[PDB]
């Protein structure tokens, strides 16, 4: 099978440049063309351009002329996208995809997130949400993940073993920091008799924090 | 160069039903159009190329038609996991994507399950106080949340967030968070979030009292 492996997420200062990579296996890029595509967070797909690795000839959508430079290394079977003079309009996921017309864009890299911001990388505070004493058969608990940058964070419950009853909400950005919340619903007979822990991983800060949801103190 | 005008930008249809998306090119693209499914968290997936050619492994309830400048794409026998954004793409001369069509599945209306949570003792040490209200597994997506403090409606300091439609039960969820300073939080005693949804003229009310513990 064909495999396209892209480089990891990037946090880049406004005005700076960045270079993304895409390494192929299962075919030689010499034999085809390699393409790059943009996806701004809640918007559409935009073709950036392509390269013919055999002769290094490139083509770009006029929108990305100057902004984007595409290259390739034949003996590394890799393709690259360099983006210059970055703005927040360049914040997006960038995909590499294999060329050819029959079929069309069948093979895609996993995407590389580029975040353009002057804000400082900050790990989240993680707060437990235990119910007031008012709370049938089920109980809902939650986790508030506050004051981090950049996106994303990954929130799990009991390391994934609570999966079916979980909702994790999109983050909201305010004063250069994100906040999100996650809920989990479990049978009332199982909490607090059994441990329920929300796990929060923040790739950018290489942090992973656990917070146990402990019942509120009040009834002693 | 070549523009691709994809319509409608959004679709809503019931399980077992059929939808069609139109793509109009600014010039003859000689049947070089392709169609993609894109789910949040995944890369695009090819469904159809050369107007109507099904990519092997894709269910045949996906189909395409057209020629010249006018093309269409259809999904029949709709399933919950068909929730995605779909795109057309011309590849007659370089590449141009259409603007996309976001597909919703229409299930039976369902009322939210509502839960309210006081600020954690941990957060209060920071001097801030977030009251969180979860409104889980409802349909349709339209919903109103009202915060009350001491039974009086509060509109500042509120931030709302909606999930994408769930690929399995076709419901939506949303969180509403009211953030106060700790001193303002501790000046009041009753906190309420009220959910109003077309499933009932009566709001769903969840409250707690702030006491000394």
């Amino acid at each position: 099978e064909v495999q396209l492996q892209q480089s990891g997420a990037e946090l880049v200062k406004p005005g700076a440049s960045v270079k993304l990579s895409c390494t192929a296996s299962g075919f030689n890029i010499k034999d085809t063309y390699m393409h790059w595509v943009k996806q701004r967070p809640e918007q559409g797909l935009e073709w950036i351009g392509r390269i013919d690795p055999l002769n290094d000839k490139t083509k770009y959508d006029p929108k990305f002329q100057g902004k984007a430079t595409i290259t390739a290394d034949t003996s590394s079977n890799s393709a690259y996208l360099q983006l210059s003079s970055l703005t927040s309009e360049d914040t997006a996921v960038y995909y590499c995809s294999r060329g050819g017309g029959d079929p069309v864009f069948v093979y895609w890299g996993q995407g590389t997130l580029v975040t353009v911001s002057a804000a400082k990388t900050t790990p989240p505070s993680v707060y437990p949400l235990a119910p007031g004493s008012a709370a049938n058969s089920m109980v809902t608990l939650g986790c508030l993940v506050k004051g981090y940058f950049p996106e994303p964070v990954t929130v799990t419950w009991n390391s994934g073993s609570l999966s079916s009853g979980v909702h994790t909400f999109p983050a909201v950005l305010q004063s250069d920091l994100y906040t999100l919340s996650s809920s989990v619903t479990v049978p009332s007979s199982t909490w607090p008799s059994e441990t329920v822990t929300c796990n929060v991983a923040h790739p950018a800060s290489s942090t992973k924090v656990d917070k146990k949801i402990v019942p509120r103190d009040c009834g002693c | 160069d070549i523009q691709m005008t994809q319509s409608p930008s959004s679709l809503s249809a019931s399980l077992g039903g059929k939808v069609t998306i139109t793509c109009k090119a600014s010039q003859d693209i000689n049947k070089y159009i392709a169609w993609y499914q894109h789910k949040p968290g995944k890369g695009p997936r090819l469904l159809i190329h050369y107007t109507s050619t099904l990519h092997p492994g894709i269910p045949s309830r996906f189909s395409g038609s057209g020629s010249g400048r006018d093309y269409s794409f259809s999904i029949s026998n709709l399933e919950p996991e068909d929730i995605a954004t779909y795109y057309c793409l011309q590849y007659d001369n370089l590449r141009t994507f259409g603007g996309g069509t976001k597909l919703e599945i229409k299930r039976a209306d369902a009322a939210p399950t509502v839960s309210i949570f006081p600020p954690s003792s941990e957060q209060l040490t920071s001097g801030g106080a977030s009251v969180v209200c979860f409104l889980n597994n409802f349909y349709p997506k339209d919903i109103n949340v009202k915060w009350k403090i001491d039974g009086s409606e509060r509109q500042n300091g509120v931030l709302n967030s909606w999930t994408d439609q769930d690929s399995k039960d076709s419901t939506y969820s949303m969180s509403s968070t009211l953030t106060l300073t700790k001193d303002e939080y501790e000046r009041h005693n009753s906190y309420t979030c009220e959910a109003t949804h077309k499933t009932s003229t009566s709001p769903i009310v969840k409250s707690f009292n702030r006491n000394e513990c």
